[PDB]
């Protein structure tokens, strides 16, 4: 029915209220049938009538097509940026401003780009709204500044301090696990100091519930924090001795995770102890037995890992060195040998 | 609600009512005079 | 002589009516082509370029000097008729080049600024020129080390020309130099704010210098207070720049500075406070109260020339911190500064004029010197200041020269401002120009009308459209094209369904003031105002009842609802509004007992404020037309007795209407009849009466059986000449009659 | 433009007071073919062309449609 009716859509498109274009686009995008011919018409209408249009509708329209067409969402957001900033500043009710900042942060994170003034206003508002901030709200607010390369040092430090390792019943399962990953990734992206205590308590409280693969990401952050923060080193030890890694040693859930773990473990120098050998050897054997050629990012990661291992003279285990050579020839065969 | 609502402008005497109508004459049915036998 | 005019125009000064006639001077050949180009530039602003100049520039074009190219592009960008768009393909930005590596860098800056002018409401040559200039600027600034030089070239390329790689290179180089003095740091802050760009290492290098400056200024307070003027000036400049840049990293310094200033306002230098107040406007700081003006009441005579600019920019901000004494002292200070040399830029003077005008009647009249200053250097005033002046000129009286000089540049200002500014300015000029209503205000208006109906597809806002229509309606400019086009552009589904208690009342009033009722559009308007009717503020029922009654629409439910709503709110309506609201219902013939009963009480109680008795008799007549008993409660009796007591200001029309009302209604009340007879006698005494009025007064006297021999005697010849039908007789019958009698 | 715009269509639009519901090329073609004008600058906006078309149509209209519903002497007729 939609396929038959669609050619008529492009004829009567520039006469639709935005409040019904929202549902039109929802229906067209929920079945993957939406084409890039009426979307531009609706975007043109919305950007033309941005002077007087409800902000909820503009936010919905910017969010809904953000996954597939980012540029149209960017233009829609830029059309009403100033009005949205004024609304988020002058408003009083906590619920509406909270929903607005959460939604705009989600849109900015999804589109991987964000205007400067809107981000500044969202920053100050998120500072004023500290009490009502749920852990997921803080996680998403901090995530928005990630994947956008925007620095708000005051915001980073204040939000890290206000996190205060306050978990639900101090036994949080996932409410601050992804939040933990976002925190470490953000603090690694914009290096700083003074967060050692918060970082170590968060790692201790999250490693028990970090069974997800995001732990690997955390490892990267940790080694990327080893350059300027030595006190993170015990936490990495905990991250190198957690039960989730003990379970993962038996079966590698993701081979990309295996490659990233190998890189982080090599850069951390964890190829000395017998436990480290008993961890690395299954991964190297799995990579050797991994069927087919490695993926582009994957083959780059193993190339970096083997280059570091060759530069790492601490590898004295002859079986481990022979396995490293086997990975070398496997990657060469992937590359032509 | 602005612009001296309490000072109504003097309305010119040379104003006669006018109407705008569209499609009154256009149409295939109303095209030409007809006849019958 | 055209060179002097060109230079004075580039200086931003206003033309005089003699200069255009002097520069015409038979603009034929035997002059350099650059002179023709500058004549075209001068004539572009004042209407369309004459055809002779166009043909002469298209024919004599052989080689063009760089100043000639600048004039050519300025004329192309400023012309609205597009007369330079042809022959612009002949010289596409001088595609033959020979300009770069052949002209001084200052000419390149002139190119950069002239390209920044907004385009009028086939282009790849522009891109070619832009990239060629980018390469040329890269080449020249690659081999020079002078901070202000690069700063000014960044100001030049601030227009959207590249992908911000040149500004990135400039920032990288200035950060790589590593020598950041306070003056260079301030100029770099100026460039980064003007370009609207963010760079991390530049901020990192900039922070310590500003931290040191803020620390020194904090120590500049009580204790170790060794007063230094340049330090305070630099701190004020930094605060002013941060007030608008709003850097995420330069925020602890500003917070510390304002915190230090707030709690220790004892003897701080006068130059600091305007800047810290401007900063307090940002970040929503209410602590600026009882600080600015509390100490700065009459000691603002010592402020520098720069300080007055930000003081004005602060005062034109939130009105809460603008007082009568502050405004008066500010006006005195600015006029004193105009009297001396080193005159302030016209922006400051214009803003001070706006501040004075906003006050209204609480102050007197602006000095003629300030008006003369505003009239001169007119084109140096920004669009926002123009909109502010046009909005504020109507709030005070005794302004006639400024308004006349204000609606003179609008035809040339059409393309230099957004649609919202167009609507606001047109509505703002709709209150004083209507008071003018001169013939000189016709042609201008006429021209504007045409423009509005040409590019009418760019208006996507209901409020803008309705306010523009109201502004054109309050100008005695009645047409058919404008209203016809804007009654259809407003009927679109996206354009509609965005109006709320405004742009409906304004549009209805603008339509009913010129009688261009549109049937279906008015039907939708009535349905909307019927759906949401209980929430219409006062001064809007008056604006819609007149508009819907002047187009002769006879609806029962709508008029019932509007009458009930108006009757509910009575104290808000002033006297003239009451009279007009009664006359609006009276004109059609609809009747409403509640409205009249509730509304005549106020006009009876406030009787003494009426201008004369003519308005009273008009109210009585309009009340009669509404099918309301005139022999009702003593309020009509009070009105009649007041008319009787002051029955000397009546005229022919009032007497005729009152006689008609009495004759129709059968009102026995004699003293007003005696007053009517006596006033008719007095009016006839000065031969300022009409025969119909005499006939009417004699008729009512005869019906009511009052003798009044004095009125009967002298009005007989006037009254009998209209009613007595006379047969035209020939001279022979006249002589036969003479024989008969 | 094309052949669909004719004298009857423009006359109907003129009598219903809706001439602005037409594009610039249509009006230019009508002026260049029906009204037989010398030449038109391909830059004029809607208002100038509409006014020119309207003046030309009104000037060349000489068939009176009103019928005098009144009595008047001095009129000589031999019918």
């Amino acid at each position: 029915i939609v396929g038959i009716l669609l050619p008529r859509l492009r004829e009567v498109a520039p006469e639709l209220i935005a409040r019904e274009a929202v549902h039109i686009l929802r229906l067209l995008c929920s079945i993957q049938m939406a084409d890039a011919q009426l979307v531009k018409v609706v975007t043109e209408t919305v950007v033309a009538t941005a002077a007087d249009v409800p902000l909820r509708d503009a936010r919905q329209c910017a969010f809904i097509l953000s996954e597939t067409f980012p540029e149209e969402a960017q233009r829609i957001l830029g059309a009403v940026e100033h009005r949205l900033c004024d609304d988020i500043d002058m408003n009083a009710d906590a619920n509406e401003v909270k929903t607005t900042i959460l939604d705009v942060c989600r849109v900015v994170s999804a589109t991987c780009k964000g205007p400067r003034r809107l981000l500044n206003s969202v920053a100050r508002r998120s500072m004023e709204l500290l009490p009502q901030l749920t852990p997921l709200d803080v996680a998403f607010v901090l995530k928005a500044f990630h994947l956008s390369s925007y620095r708000h040092l005051r915001l980073l430090r204040v939000l890290s301090s206000s996190l205060a390792a306050s978990f639900p019943t101090s036994n949080v399962t996932k409410e601050h696990g992804l939040a933990a990953s976002i925190v470490v990734q953000s603090l690694a992206h914009f290096y700083l100091s003074g967060c050692e205590e918060v970082v170590v308590t968060l790692v201790n409280a999250s490693v028990n519930v970090l069974e997800g693969l995001n732990l690997a990401l955390t490892l990267l952050a940790c080694v990327r924090l080893r350059c300027v923060s030595p006190g993170v080193d015990p936490a990495v030890d905990a991250l190198c001795s957690g039960a989730p890694m003990r379970r993962y040693v038996h079966n590698a859930h993701s081979m990309q995770v295996t490659s990233r773990i190998l890189y982080g473990l090599a850069h951390a120098g964890r190829c000395r102890s017998d436990e480290e050998v008993a961890i690395v050897l299954p991964l190297l054997k799995s990579v050797v037995r991994t069927p087919g050629a490695l993926r582009d990012d994957c083959r780059g990661f193993l190339l970096d890992a083997v280059t570091a291992l060759g530069a790492d003279g601490e590898c004295s285990n002859d079986a481990l060195q022979e396995q490293v050579r086997k990975v070398y020839e496997r990657l060469s065969q992937d590359g032509g040998k | 609600g602005y612009g001296r609502w309490n000072q109504a402008s003097v309305m010119q005497p040379e104003t006669l009512l006018d109407l705008s109508q569209a499609g009154f004459y256009e149409g295939a049915a109303n095209m030409v005079p007809k006849a019958f036998q | 002589t055209t060179s002097r005019a060109y230079s004075m125009l580039l200086l931003g000064q206003r033309l005089s009516e003699d200069i255009m006639f002097d520069v015409v001077q038979e603009q034929s050949e035997t002059i350099p082509v650059d002179v023709a180009a500058q004549a075209a530039c001068l004539f572009a602003e004042k209407g369309d370029i004459p055809e002779g100049v166009i043909l002469r520039l298209s024919a004599e074009l052989e080689h063009i000097s760089p100043q000639g190219v600048t004039a050519f592009v300025r004329a192309a960008r400023r012309d609205s008729s597009g007369a330079l768009l042809p022959h612009y393909a002949a010289v596409l930005n001088r595609f033959t080049e020979r300009d770069l590596c052949d002209t001084p860098l200052e000419t390149l800056l002139q190119m950069c600024e002239v390209f920044a002018l907004p385009a009028p409401r086939i282009n790849e040559s522009q891109s070619k020129f832009q990239k060629a200039l980018i390469v040329r600027l890269f080449s020249v600034i690659q081999g020079s080390r002078d901070v202000p030089f690069l700063c000014k070239v960044a100001k030049a390329v601030r227009a959207f020309d590249a992908n911000d790689e040149l500004i990135q290179f400039v920032c990288s180089s200035i950060c790589a130099q590593g020598a950041l003095s306070e003056c260079e740091a301030l100029i770099a802050f100026d460039m980064i704010r003007c370009c609207d760009f963010v760079y991390e290492p530049l901020l990192d290098a900039m922070e310590p210098v500003f931290r040191r400056l803020v620390e020194s200024v904090s120590a500049m307070l009580e204790g170790k207070s060794t007063i230094n003027d340049v330090e305070v000036r630099r701190c004020a400049c930094f605060a002013t720049l941060q007030s608008e840049f709003d850097c995420p990293d330069f925020e602890t310094l500003a917070s510390l500075l304002v915190h230090t200033v707030e709690k220790n306002v004892t003897g701080c230098p006068v130059e600091l406070i305007p800047s810290v107040g401007l900063l307090c406007v940002r970040t929503r700081r209410t602590s600026a109260l009882y600080i600015v003006g509390n100490k700065l009441e009459g000691n603002m005579q010592q402020l520098s020339d720069d300080a007055i600019g930000e003081l004005a920019r602060l005062l034109v901000g939130t009105e809460n911190l603008a007082t009568k004494e502050l405004a008066v002292e500010f006006q005195s200070v600015v006029v004193s500064r105009l009297l001396r040399q080193q005159s302030l830029p016209p922006d400051v003077v214009a803003l001070s004029a706006v501040v004075w005008l906003r006050q209204g009647d609480k102050v007197g009249t602006i000095d003629e010197r300030s008006v003369d200053y505003i009239i001169k250097w007119m084109y140096a005033i920004g669009s926002s200041v123009y909109t502010d002046l046009c909005l504020a000129v109507h709030l005070s009286a005794s302004v006639e020269s400024l308004s006349n000089a204000l609606i003179d540049d609008l035809p040339r200002r059409l393309e230099l401002l957004t649609t919202n500014e167009m609507a606001n300015a047109i509505f703002g000029l709709g209150e004083v120009s209507d008071m003018g209503a001169r013939l000189s205000h016709q042609l201008v208006a006429e021209r504007c009308s045409d423009y509005v109906v040409d590019h009418s597809q760019e208006f996507w806002s209901g409020k803008v459209i309705a306010r523009l229509l109201y502004g054109f309606s309050r100008m005695h400019c009645t047409k058919r094209s404008l209203y016809n086009v804007f009654a259809t552009r407003l009927a679109h589904r996206p354009v509609f369904s965005l109006l709320d208690q405004e742009a409906i009342s304004f549009a209805i009033a603008a339509f009913g003031r010129v009688k261009y009722l549109d049937k279906k559009l008015f039907d939708r308007f009535t349905r909307w105002i019927l759906d949401h009717s209980k929430d219409l503020n006062a001064a809007e029922l008056l604006l819609t009842i007149r508009g819907v009654s002047r187009v002769m629409l006879l609806n029962d439910q709508l008029y019932d609802d509007l009458g009930s709503k108006a009757a509910e709110k009575v104290k808000e309506f002033p006297i003239e509004s009451q009279c007009v609201l009664l006359s609006s219902f009276g004109s059609l013939g609809v009747e409403h007992e509640r409205l009249a009963s509730r509304m005549v009480s106020s006009i009876a109680e406030n009787r003494e404020e009426l201008t004369d008795a003519t308005k009273a008799v008009d109210v009585i007549t309009s009340l009669w037309s509404m099918n309301y008993d005139v022999e009702d409660d003593k309020h009509v009796a009070q009105l009649a007795d007041w008319v009787v007591q002051r029955a000397e200001e009546l005229t022919d029309e009032s007497i005729g209407k009152l006689c008609l009302v009495l004759s129709d209604t059968n009102w026995r009340h004699v003293p007003l009849v005696r007053a009517i007879a006596e006033q008719s006698v007095r009016l006839q005494g000065q031969q300022s009466i009409s025969p119909k009025c005499c006939r009417e007064v004699l008729d009512v006297l005869g019906t009511f059986m009052i003798h009044h021999q004095g009125a009967r005697e002298n009005l007989s010849a006037l009254g009998r000449s209209i009613s007595k039908e006379r047969i035209q007789l020939s001279e022979e019958e006249e002589q036969h009659l003479q024989l008969l009698l | 433009d094309f052949s669909h715009i004719t004298r009857n269509t423009v006359w109907g639009l003129w009598n219903e007071g809706n001439l602005f519901s037409l594009s610039v090329p249509e009006l230019a073609f009508f002026l260049q073919e029906h009204c037989r004008v010398a030449n038109v600058d391909p830059r004029a906006k809607k208002s100038a062309l509409v006014r020119q078309v309207e003046e030309i149509l009104s000037a060349e209209q000489q068939a009176s449609a009103t019928v005098p519903q009144e009595d008047n002497p001095h009129a000589i007729v031999v019918t």
